[PDB]
């Protein structure tokens, strides 16, 4: 079991939701 | 144990503070939970054709702190889940190193309730038609809410386990309550409807209006009595009832007890007016919704039967049925018309709260038989009273404390949907029912120091 | 039939309610500063982070 902290969990989420941001602007320069 | 074992121990799990987090950086950290929480509410999901459908569960966006289209689409749902999975399980004895284990099974649990219900959200007919999205689409949403609830459930542990204040849920309401009334007070969106460029933020507003109209009395009454959009008179209300919420939240039978093992312990027992701390609103608040989401759900499968139609008939507001009878009332306008959806509303408001609260004092072990059963395990007997009248005492003021907090509660919440308050009655009273928990926890910290 | 234990809870509910420790301003000050303060805090936190994320939401979508 991974015993994580708090900044982990802060850079995970960080991490996630660059990861949306990603695939909401592939999305989007695939469309043009 | 058994083979769920292995998969109990795959999910992240946050490791104890080793020390003590002191006050300032639990609020800290609560922020930036709370900041987390924010910004992934306001980050629209991938994949989404449309959004202009009706949302089937607009009724519990409040109570399950979630926003359509969004990361938080489910809000605190994995939070919910997995606590009553695992109530359910503990119940029935099912499933009873212990902790960890038991931590995993309710990460485990929670995970797959969220998977189910991001499927039954995809398939509910929001994001457009689950057909043309394709099965690709739909798994990818499927995972982005998969990875925000598992995310949701970090930021629950971290504020549970000594990083963080409270707990996720009730941090994640109140952040969600209140920035609902900050926005309806503060926003600086306009719509035209041909008079001119109007903000929607009520005090925003007030004062575009003074400025631009000519009319200054005509702009006061216009800002201060506006339909279209909030008005001051929604901000006063909910200012107002702030005050008196925080006012009977202070009220409390303060008991002169005296240990008897330990000589020398005298203390304080406090039975506050508000014995079951929005216990009732939860209760009622979430019986509302899903009454609500299973009527309009049945509404639109199974229009035309008559045990659909008296469960409620909807156009998204009701307009008939028993769940017509449990909603507030728009405008008061509403209330002189119909005066007998008024007062049954009044009346299943606060018979509901004081039944509440009644039943979760025995329930969560709040009876008088469980105080007094720990006032003999303390020996914390009354300092006037003597120490075969506890329970007397305790039967006394307990159960009327719980009854008439439930009722007083329900009266407040019905008075703040009568004055149009911003964020409805069940919004304002959690969110300030929720700040005094917290506002609990520092004075609970300073006595400590 | 039922009017007697309802004037029963009634005058129970004024007997507690009385014989209550009322807040005075010192403490409802106090306290109607720390739930103002809290407000602000998460109200604004968000209303900040709604106004941030709305050009961010026009630009990606
Ligand atoms: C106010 C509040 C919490 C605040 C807590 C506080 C302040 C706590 C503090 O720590 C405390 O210390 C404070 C002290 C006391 O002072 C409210 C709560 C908890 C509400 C829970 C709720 O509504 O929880 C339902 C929905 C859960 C999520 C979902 O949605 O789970 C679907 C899902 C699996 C399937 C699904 C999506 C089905 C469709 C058909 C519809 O959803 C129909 C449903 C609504 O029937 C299955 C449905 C289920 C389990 C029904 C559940 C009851």
């Amino acid at each position: 079991g991974l015993k994580v902290g708090p900044v982990p969990v802060l850079v995970m989420s960080l991490l996630f939701i660059a990861s949306v941001f990603m695939l909401h602007i592939w999305g989007k320069y695939t469309r043009s | 144990l058994e083979v769920i074992k292995p998969f109990c121990v795959i999910l992240p799990e946050i490791q104890k503070p080793e020390r003590k987090i002191q006050f300032k950086e639990k609020v800290l950290w609560t922020a930036i939970t709370l900041f987390i929480f924010l910004v992934c509410c306001q980050i629209p999901l991938f994949g989404i054709m449309s959004s202009d459908s009706a949302d089937p569960f607009y009724w519990m966006r409040v109570i399950l702190a979630s926003n359509r289209g969004t990361l938080m689409e489910l809000g605190i749902s994995p939070i919910v889940t997995s606590g009553l999975i695992m109530q359910l399980l503990a119940g029935a004895k099912i499933i009873e190193k212990d902790r960890a284990l038991f931590n995993g099974a309710q990460k485990l649990f929670g995970m797959i309730i969220t998977i189910g219900q991001s499927i039954v959200y995809v398939m509910t007919g929001m994001y457009g038609d689950p057909s043309e999205m394709g099965a690709g689409i739909c798994l990818l949403i499927t995972i982005q809410l998969f990875v925000a609830g598992l995310i949701v459930l970090l930021l629950d542990e971290l504020l549970q386990k000594g990083y963080g204040l409270g707990s996720g849920i009730s941090l994640f309401i109140a952040t969600n309550i209140c920035e609902t009334i900050v926005w309806k007070a503060f926003s600086p969106t306009t719509v035209n409807t041909g008079r001119g460029m109007e903000f929607e933020g009520a005090i925003i507003a007030l004062f575009h209006l003074l400025a631009t109209r000519t009319d200054k009395v005509r702009a006061l009454r216009e800002a201060f009595y506006r339909q279209n959009l909030p008005n001051l008179m929604n901000l006063i209300a909910t200012i107002f009832v702030f005050a008196v919420v925080i006012y009977f939240q202070g009220f409390r039978y303060e008991l002169p007890i005296r240990s008897t093992k330990v000589r020398g312990q005298i203390g304080i027992y406090p039975i506050k007016l508000f014995y079951t701390s929005n216990i009732p609103i939860i209760l009622q608040s979430a019986l509302v919704s899903n009454l609500y989401v299973i009527s309009q759900m049945l509404s639109a499968r199974f229009s035309g039967n008559l045990l659909v139609s008296l469960l409620g008939t909807w156009s998204a507001y009701p307009v008939g049925g028993l769940c017509y009878y449990l909603s507030p009332p728009e405008s008061f306008g509403s209330v002189l018309e119909d005066p007998v959806h008024a007062v049954v509303y009044i009346v299943f408001m606060l018979g509901s709260c004081a039944f509440f609260s009644k039943t979760w004092i025995e329930v969560s072990g709040s009876s008088p038989r469980d105080i007094a059963k720990q006032f003999k395990d303390q020996g914390m007997v009354i300092n006037g009273k003597r120490e075969t009248s506890i329970y007397r005492e305790l039967k006394k003021i307990i159960p009327t404390a719980a009854a008439f907090g439930g009722l007083c509660i329900g009266a407040l919440s019905v008075l703040a949907d009568f004055l149009g308050a911003i964020g409805s009655g069940t919004g304002i009273l959690l969110a300030v029912t929720i700040i005094y928990q917290y506002f609990e926890i520092f004075v609970k910290e300073q006595s400590e120091v | 039939q039922f009017v007697e234990p309802s004037r029963q809870f009634v005058k129970d509910s004024i007997r507690l309610v009385k014989r209550c420790t009322k807040p005075d301003r010192k403490e409802f000050q106090k306290i109607a500063m720390a739930t103002a303060i809290g407000f602000a805090i998460m109200g604004f936190i968000g209303f900040f982070v709604k106004l941030i994320h709305i050009p961010i939401n026009n630009i990606i979508v």
